[PDB]
């Protein structure tokens, strides 16, 4: 996260760290959607241009974390993966269209003050909140700058940007399965997700029922926090039918 | 269920430092 | 720079 702030304790209890066993490193962000399911970006797990193709035993999910590097004894919970499910129409060749994946945990995670699932939106939630100017919140342990690393979880609030403005900022083809967010050069305010924040959640707090909803997944960008550029997010509601199908089994 | 309600915030009726910024943007 | 995690997590 570039130009964000340290998260407060328990601020994002659905935040998950995807952790590579060997070498021991941060793989990606992710989110807790139930006691057994974790949501992430498909590119965190499968990305042939960079020879990325992780299997279940290559990683661990670390839930309830704040500090990036420390083993948070009696707070964080480390879970193993039973199975990874990548969207069958994930487009890694061109624009990361349908950049979404599910991970089933071997055992259910126990909820605590630091571990709690986020909601997934329904059609009405998405229609009411996914509006240009409406702000969401992005969290992660990724890069503080495009070109170090935070000590603790970072947070940034960013406005959803008009589809034409998103389209006009890039040469990449934008799909209906994506949305973009961030401030304009004329807005003064800054902020963006960056490398290592991938797979993390873009959340919004419904003013109707006061619950947090995951509207997006950190997907891609061209650099980090560049003027006239925006972060791109997987549109969670647009892919909910796939989510439900996988969970229903 | 209890999805999206934080034990240290919504469950205690405590607000985090920037959630008002999100609410103010929902015009 | 990651602190070692307990052996029980493989
Ligand atoms: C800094 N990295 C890049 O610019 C690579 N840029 C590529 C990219 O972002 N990719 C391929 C896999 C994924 C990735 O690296 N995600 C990490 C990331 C997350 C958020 C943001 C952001 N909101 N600024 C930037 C990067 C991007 C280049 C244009 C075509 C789509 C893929
Ligand atoms: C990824 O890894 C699996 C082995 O787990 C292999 O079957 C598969 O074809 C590899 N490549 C892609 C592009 O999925
Ligand atoms: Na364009
Ligand atoms: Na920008």
């Amino acid at each position: 996260i570039v130009e964000g702030s340290d998260a407060e304790i328990g601020m994002s209890p659905w935040q998950v760290m995807l952790f590579r066993k060997s070498p021991q490193e941060l793989l990606c962000g992710a989110s807790l959607i139930s006691d057994r399911w974790v949501l992430t970006a498909a590119h965190c797990l499968l990305y042939p241009p960079w020879d990325k193709n992780f299997t279940e035993n290559d990683l661990l999910v670390r839930i309830g974390k704040h500090s990036r590097t420390r083993y948070e004894r009696n707070i964080e919970k480390i879970s193993m993966l039973e199975k990874i499910y990548i969207h069958p129409r994930y487009n890694w060749r061109e624009n990361l269209d349908r950049d979404i994946a599910l991970m089933k945990l071997k055992k259910p995670v126990a909820f605590s003050d630091y571990i709690h699932p986020v909601c997934l939106p329904d059609r009405e939630t998405a229609a009411s909140l996914l509006q240009a100017g409406y702000k969401g919140r992005v969290t992660g342990w990724g890069n503080l700058k495009e070109t170090g690393q935070p000590s603790v979880l970072q947070v940034v609030n960013l406005p959803i940007v008009e589809r034409p403005v998103c389209k006009d900022s890039t040469r990449i083809r934008i799909t209906d399965n994506m949305f973009c967010a961030g401030y304009k050069p004329d807005e003064g305010k800054r902020g963006d997700a960056c490398e290592g924040d991938s797979g993390g959640p873009f959340v919004m707090k419904s003013p109707f029922n006061n619950r947090w909803y995951q509207m997006g997944i950190v997907s891609w960008g061209e650099g980090c926090d560049r003027d006239g550029k925006y972060g791109f997010y997987t549109h969670v509601f647009r892919l909910k039918k796939w989510i439900q199908k996988v969970i229903d089994q | 269920a209890d999805c999206g309600l934080r034990p240290l915030f919504e469950k205690k009726s405590l607000e985090d430092k920037t959630e008002r910024e999100l609410l103010e943007s929902y015009i | 720079d990651f602190e070692e995690i307990p052996e029980e997590y493989l």
